[PDB]
């Protein structure tokens, strides 16, 4: 994938230019931010399983998707939908961490619409359980760390729709 | 980068980052600041390192420069000292990414190849990546040089 | 597209409710800030050759992509480029009026990345253009409209990237 | 080129190549290798070319290299021949072409916009076209002139 | 603005709305305000005009040199005309509390006649705006943001 | 003010005010009558003085309201419209006093250092002074004029 | 005055200890940090004019100070402020070369408090151009010179409050 | 010059050299072959950097040459371009000497009264010396560039 240290790097390269005090600047912005980002990722990774509970309570439990004939229906496709939602979350930690939205579209955004699509998956129920888990994340977080969250967040959701 | 690696083990795995992985992290965003200084340094005086450690190597192997010899020929000669001189731009890379990921993407994989069918001698061109790291050694402060000296030996011993 | 009245109402109505003074505040905010941003849209709109020219000057111009073998180079790519920035600076002007981001995204923002990639224009220079063009602006409008227009260049820079 | 536009115009009445056509085409292989030499012409004289129109350029119009003009400074005087010397290869390749075609879609299209969005008066660069069209005829001989005249033409009523 | 309101009922089919009315109320009320704003800049015209020109003349030396299309008499006699029917234009706009008369007479085909002309249109800009910053200092506060907004539409079309 | 002066050389040489210093001050008194309606004038007629001073200075100085030059927007040229009237009523505080001594620590001293800072041209303020003057002077009766010039050349002495 | 260098030696000379390690360690870190500082102090002193021009534009002008009735009224009292400006920047740039506060507190510091009291002075506002010039300075040094520069900055200005 | 600097600051102590002093004056003479170098450079581009420098102040103020502007004419713009050719020679004299003593003395002290009796403005002046500094940094080497720098920031702080 790419971080925000290599796209500096990889700018620079293509180039052929030496690294300079822009340059520097752009990367010592980076290392600042850092901190806090790692801190953030600790905080998701230990309430996890929570988040997606809470995100599924605002938006996809208790409704059509779960009832009889619905996507959702089925304790098999019940797993997927939160399987989904792990792995959103997880990616968008990665993100996060690396100062970077590539990692997103290497892994996670490219083929899923299509995939979705052919599976009747509902793309919209999908985009809105990434903005709630965003929602439940940002309180977790705390405010310096949401905003660099919900950009991650939003970049996913803007991809699949 | 450093955090690149971490991330992509803990993507293989299908895991959040480890505590340890993290705590690795955080260490490495702390030695930036100190990592970008050394960087700055190098490229102030990399046209002078690039001239030394070309100055040296040309010593160090009359061959390279002599009509047999591929650097031979003003052309060939600047050829060689671009290559220095691409290689230097390489570390300064790596010292800020923290790893040697960034260095080895661009000049190291395939590097035999390519030398082989230019008829390059790889080890002339490892002893002119000596020279720099010498040269480049002298101005680093002795902790500074140290950080340097790793990516630098890393090329050579690529190459 | 929506507004910022409208937005209000619209959240109100899928809840069902009648308009309570919480909402009422939230319009209320809005009014006071309309005669400043009809000002600034005034500006912005007289000035807009100007804007354009100084922001591609500071960014666009006198650089690689102007140069052959650039994106910009031929006059016909040049023109396209710059019809492109001045696309997002009317767009940029509506959204401050309506004190709503929505319209960017149902009309600008829609297909954007996906079309840049499609035609090879470079995304990273795109942003440093559109954020070039806020600073020209944020000069022109004064500063309190300079804090609302920014949002809206920014809204466009992130969508983009 | 000349081709290119024939087989546009057929495609778009879904026909086969009238003979009209087909002959026009006959025509314009055999006076390639004549435009070749036209062409080569030029490109020797290019230097030359550019250096003398713009002299003439700036004697016919004292004001763009004037603080308040456009081509005023080192900077803007030497943008503007650039300019000069990009629209001189431009005839070059059109004359090769046998068509404005190739000219059109990299100059002539977006032009105005783009010298308004920079401020530059199109009247003085349609005279520097004008400047470098005298200049080139002198080298050229009279038929040859003629030919390269069409193409400087073009470009003069383009902009 | 009666016309145009009138044009937009039209346009749905239906009488005008009272709010729309009420518009127009306001309007007639504020005509008289207007017209004394309009009739200062009658009054300073002449001022406004040379004292543009020079502005402009100072901002551009080339329009009034050799090769600049203002340059001799005649032609900065043409180039002050000019001026002057654009400020007769602003001030029919600010009685009519629309740009509609300003931009029948000036702003349609503009660039055309210019164009033949060979007159730059930045520097008719620049004239524009030099009269619309002379206007401004003699006018008070609220009389000059009216006046602006004519000024700046002139300066937008142009 | 002419008292403050005179007081001021007394303490100096540190002896009570001398005949002729006395005699000055008497004059000084009786003058002050007349200087007070050239003062009231100059006040009434302020407006109108500022804002032709200022078209003048603005013809003679085309640069000055241009894009490089410092009184170039209306902010800006607000501005120098505001110092042209500070220096207006610096000068009316003047004929009333009879000295410029009111002007001088008011508008004077440091006024190069400000103005530098500002990079406002100190030539053009100068010149805005002279045409200040000259309007002054025609609303003025001739020997009112004189008075009031003398103070006006004091200020574009002063900066200059 | 006192500079890092003569204040590691002081403290040795009251103990009457020869120089140690230790010691030569603190030595040896301001001797690294010296070569930064030197090229700060030259764009400061390039920039002085300016630097004290941008301060006052962004608090001291266009304010109720420099209106009738304010401190910074008349050219006499303008001209005082901004020549402590300048005394201001001048001994901040000392201290950054010599790495010491001390001279701050015995040229600049010392009585300072009393004089503006008795001079009726205000404070808060002179701080807040110290402030001010601290941005200004900031931005022309970078940011490795700024962090330096910033100390001494804050200390003037907790000084004067 | 460094040594005249020392020996001055000595005698006003009554004193013999102090080592340190001692000690400044052993590092100028091993760095003075270089400088000489940096100053033969200089000299060599003198004749273009003018030129290019010239240009680039009339581009970044195109007010000093106009018709109100003070450099506006070819006489004008010759003393105008004459006056940096001296700028840069004193600047090669202040390299060499290692100081900026001979380059203040010709060339800063009682530059603000010469250039307000002209009436020309002093910031265009430095300008002009930044543009002159920006046109031979990129003649010379980093690290000559960096020497030759500091002697045009004094300049370019001196007039202001
Ligand atoms: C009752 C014995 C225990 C109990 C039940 C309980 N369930 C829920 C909520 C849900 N349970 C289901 C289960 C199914 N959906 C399926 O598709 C299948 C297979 C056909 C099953 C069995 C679902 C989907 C839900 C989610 C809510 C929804 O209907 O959309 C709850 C409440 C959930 C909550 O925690 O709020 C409860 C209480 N709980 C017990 O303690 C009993 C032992
Ligand atoms: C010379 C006769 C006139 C003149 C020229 C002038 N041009 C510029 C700047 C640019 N010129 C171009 C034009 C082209 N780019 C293309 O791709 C093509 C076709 C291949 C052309 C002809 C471009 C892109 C620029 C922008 C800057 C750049 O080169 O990257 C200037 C400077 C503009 C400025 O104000 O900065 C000038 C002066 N000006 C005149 O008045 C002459 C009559
Ligand atoms: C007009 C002839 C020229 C001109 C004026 C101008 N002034 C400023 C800014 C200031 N002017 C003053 C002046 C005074 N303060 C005093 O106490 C007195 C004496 C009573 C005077 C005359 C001050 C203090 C300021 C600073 C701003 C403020 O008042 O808060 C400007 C703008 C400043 C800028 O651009 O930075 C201007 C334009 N400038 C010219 O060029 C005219 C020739």
């Amino acid at each position: 994938m790419q971080d925000a240290i290599t796209a500096v790097i990889n700018n620079y390269d293509v180039q052929g230019k030496y690294l300079d005090g822009a340059a520097l600047d752009k990367l010592k912005a980076y290392f600042t931010t850092g901190a806090v980002r790692v801190r953030a990722a600790a905080v998701i990774s230990s309430n996890a399983t929570t988040i997606i509970k809470e995100a599924a309570a605002k938006a996809l439990i208790y409704s059509d998707l779960t009832r009889p004939g619905g996507n959702m229906y089925t304790t098999r496709r019940y797993a997927a939908c939160i399987r989904d939602m792990d792995y959103f979350l997880r990616y968008a930690t990665y993100a996060m961490l690396a100062g970077d939205p590539s990692i997103l579209d290497e892994r996670v955004l490219n083929g899923l619409k299509e995939t979705y699509n052919s599976l009747g998956v509902p793309i919209a129920a999908t985009v809105g359980g990434i903005q709630a888990m965003k929602e439940v994340v940002g309180g977790l977080v705390g405010p310096d760390a949401a905003k660099e969250a919900s950009i991650y967040f939003d970049y996913l959701s803007s991809g699949l729709s | 980068s450093v955090l690149t690696k971490a991330i992509v083990n803990a993507d293989a795995e299908a895991r959040y980052l480890s505590p340890g992985e993290l705590d690795r992290i955080k260490s490495f965003v702390a030695s930036g600041e100190r990592r970008l200084r050394i960087a700055q340094t190098l490229t102030e005086a990399r046209e002078r390192i690039v001239k030394q450690a070309g100055d040296q190597l040309f010593q160090k192997r009359p061959d390279v420069v002599s009509p047999g010899g591929n650097a031979y020929g003003e052309k060939m000669t600047a050829l060689c000292l671009r290559d220095l001189d691409y290689y230097l731009r390489l570390v300064t890379y790596g010292i800020v990414a923290g790893d040697v990921t960034p260095i080895e993407e661009i000049g190291i994989i395939g590097v035999k190849e390519m030398y082989n069918s230019l008829q390059t001698p790889i080890p002339a061109v490892a002893e002119g990546v000596r020279a720099m790291k010498n040269v480049a050694t002298s101005l680093l402060s002795g902790d500074d040089a140290a950080e340097a000296g790793f990516y630098f030996d890393y090329l050579v011993g690529a190459m």
